[PDB]
C-alpha cells in the first residue's frame, strides 16, 4: 500500500561523507550511511530503496 | 591544550589494517555526538570547555547531545558529561554539493568541565605548515570494517601521514580543494562514524587540531587517502565566531 524512498550521492563527489546514519534498504539490508546505499546501487545497477531510517 | 593526562600508547597496530582501540582517557578532546537516543552519528573535538569543533555534514541539531569523557560506549559505567548544545554555528561558505568548507561549531549549554579525561584540543594558526609525510592521528568510532555495519564500542586510533594536495589529486584530482586536506592510502582509513573527529599533528608538545574527518573512499579503502577539512585555513572563522558569540 505505499512509499519508498530513494537514496542519494553527491554527484560532485565520486566519495561518501563519513557519517553513521544507517538506512534500512528495500533488500533487507543495513546501509551505514545513504550514500553508501547509493554507490551500491550504481556499482551493483542495482535499484534499492530505503524501507526505513535507521537500522533493521 | 593538547597534552593528555592520560598518556597515549600508539604502536605499529595504529598503522595497519585500521587501526587500534585507544588507552581509555589518552584523547580527552575526543567526542561523541548522539542523538537524544543515545545513537553515535559523528565525533567532534574539545577547543574550550564551552565549543566543540565538528563537520558541517554531519547536520547536529540542538536537540542532540555532546557525550563528553568516553571510552566504552558499550558500558553503562564510565563517568561522563552529557553535555547540551545551545547553538550550532556552521559555516556558510560550506558547499554541500563538494563538501567544501566542512566546519561546524557547537556552543554548549552546560561547560564541560576539563577532568583527567576531558581536555581541549590545540587549534593550529593559519600560518601553520604542517608537511606532506608527517605521520599523524586520527580517533573515533567509525566502523571497523565498511562490512560490519556496526560501530565499535572503544574509541580507535589509526597512525597515518599526511598527503600533499598535488598527491592527493592523483587519486581524487579535482575534487580536493583548498580547504581539504589528505591523509591515508597506507593501510588505514576513517569509515562511517568517524566524520568531525579529530586528525592531529603534534606540534612541540601539543597535539594540533589538523583535519576533521570530511569523506573518502565509499567503501574505506585503506589504499585511497582520506579526506579532511583543513584546520589552517578555517581557524580563523574559528577564533572570530568564538569571539563574537
Amino acid at each position: 500500500d505505499s512509499l519508498g524512498r530513494e537514496a542519494k550521492c553527491y554527484n560532485e563527489l565520486n566519495g561518501c561523507t563519513y557519517e553513521y546514519r544507517p538506512v534500512c534498504g528495500t533488500d533487507g539490508d543495513t546501509y551505514p550511511n545513504e550514500c553508501v546505499l547509493c554507490f551500491e546501487n550504481r556499482k551493483r545497477q542495482t535499484s534499492i530503496l530505503i524501507q526505513k531510517s535507521g537500522p533493521c | 591544550c593538547g597534552v593528555p593526562a592520560i598518556q597515549p600508547v600508539l604502536s605499529g597496530l595504529s598503522r595497519i589494517v585500521n587501526g587500534e582501540e585507544a588507552v581509555p582517557g589518552s584523547w580527552p578532546w575526543q567526542v561523541s555526538l548522539q542523538d537524544k537516543t543515545g545513537f553515535h552519528f559523528c565525533g567532534g573535538s574539545l577547543i574550550n570547555e564551552n565549543w566543540v569543533v565538528t563537520a558541517a555534514h554531519c547536520g547536529v541539531t540542538t536537540s542532540d547531545v555532546v557525550v563528553a569523557g568516553e571510552f566504552d560506549q558499550g558500558s553503562s559505567s564510565e563517568k561522563i558529561q552529557k553535555l547540551k548544545i545551545a547553538k550550532v554555528f556552521k559555516n556558510s561558505k560550506y558547499n554541500s554539493l563538494t563538501i567544501n568548507n566542512d566546519i561546524t561549531l557547537l556552543k554548549l549549554s552546560t561547560a564541560a568541565s576539563f577532568s583527567q579525561t576531558v581536555s581541549a584540543v590545540c587549534l593550529p594558526s593559519a600560518s601553520d605548515d604542517f608537511a606532506a609525510g608527517t605521520t599523524c592521528v586520527t580517533t573515533g568510532w567509525g566502523l571497523t570494517r565498511y562490512t560490519n555495519a556496526n560501530t565499535p564500542d572503544r574509541l580507535q586510533q589509526a597512525s597515518l601521514p599526511l598527503l600533499s594536495n598535488t598527491n592527493c589529486k592523483k587519486y581524487w584530482g579535482t575534487k580536493i580543494k583548498d580547504a581539504m586536506i589528505c591523509a591515508g592510502a597506507s593501510g588505514v582509513s576513517s569509515c562511517m562514524g568517524d566524520s568531525g573527529g579529530p586528525l592531529v599533528c603534534k606540534k612541540n608538545g601539543a597535539w594540533t587540531l589538523v583535519g576533521i574527518v570530511s569523506w573518502g573512499s565509499s567503501t574505506c579503502s585503506t589504499s585511497t587517502p582520506g579526506v579532511y577539512a583543513r584546520v589552517t585555513a578555517l581557524v580563523n572563522w574559528v577564533q572570530q565566531t568564538l569571539a563574537a558569540n
